[PDB]
């Protein structure tokens, strides 16, 4: 797909939906790339933390 | 038993609900009247220690003020020589008040007062609402000792307490040094 200078060009790229039965995003801790820091409870209720983990 | 040479007043000042009542309940000479915190503002603990042959008595006054104690709570620091700022590593609200607490302490109490800062209930690792790194950095900026305490992590508060007293002693200890008669008949030579 050609794109000239300073001109947006919408691009399509289909995806197969991810099946929830084999990915368990509800309960999967977020990775930390520099482990070994004191754990500080930021504070998020169960609903918000599940939403955040799913989105990430 | 008035054998102690010196008597140092130290205030276990801290925020309400911090668990400081349980903090000082461990290290005690617990006898006599108790539960005097609501009687006026304070409850008392004492101990005698040996510091190179000079016995030293301590007086922990645990000041507390809920809503009505405004003037006397400050007046109890008329000649306080030590402070034991109590905070809890469970909520940022308790730690936020340390700046005001130190400001009042320095404004009212004796000039150049020794101050320590103790973090009660460090066993709880589920709600660590303030990091030890930031706490240590705050401790740097005022020349004031820092420690964190727990029931399972014993002896820390005790060694910090003894080292606080021996630090105060070097400041308010004026140096003290331990400072053949003629036997027989006599003849008077006065005129």
């Amino acid at each position: 797909y050609h794109v000239e200078a300073s001109h947006t060009s919408r691009i399509i790229v289909p995806i197969k939906k991810i099946d929830y039965k084999k990915y368990n995003f509800e309960n999967t801790p977020i990775p930390r790339i520099y482990p070994g820091r004191q754990f500080i409870q930021s504070g998020l209720n169960e609903e918000q933390t599940i939403e955040m983990r799913q989105k990430f | 038993g008035y054998d102690y040479d010196y008597l140092f007043k130290i205030v276990l000042i801290g925020d309400s609900g911090v668990g400081k009542s349980n903090l000082l309940s461990r290290f005690t000479t617990d006898e006599f009247n108790i539960e005097s915190k609501s009687t006026i503002g304070v409850e008392f603990a004492t101990r005698t220690i040996e510091v190179e042959n000079k016995k030293i008595k301590a007086q922990i006054w645990d000041t507390a003020g809920q809503e009505r104690y405004r003037a006397i709570t400050s007046a109890y620091y008329r000649g306080a020589v030590g402070a034991l700022i109590v905070y809890d590593i469970s909520k940022s609200s308790s730690y936020e008040n340390c700046n005001h607490w130190l400001t009042e302490l320095r404004e009212n109490a004796d000039d150049n007062v020794a101050v320590g800062l103790i973090g009660n209930k460090s066993d709880l690792a589920h709600l660590r609402a303030v990091p030890t790194d930031e706490a240590k950095n705050f401790a740097m900026e005022n020349q004031m000792l820092f420690t964190e305490t727990s029931a399972l992590n014993s002896d820390n508060v005790d060694k910090a307490f003894r080292e606080l007293i021996v630090a105060i002693f070097q400041m308010v200890s004026k140096h003290q040094v331990d400072l053949g008669a003629p036997k027989g008949p006599t003849i008077s030579l006065t005129p």
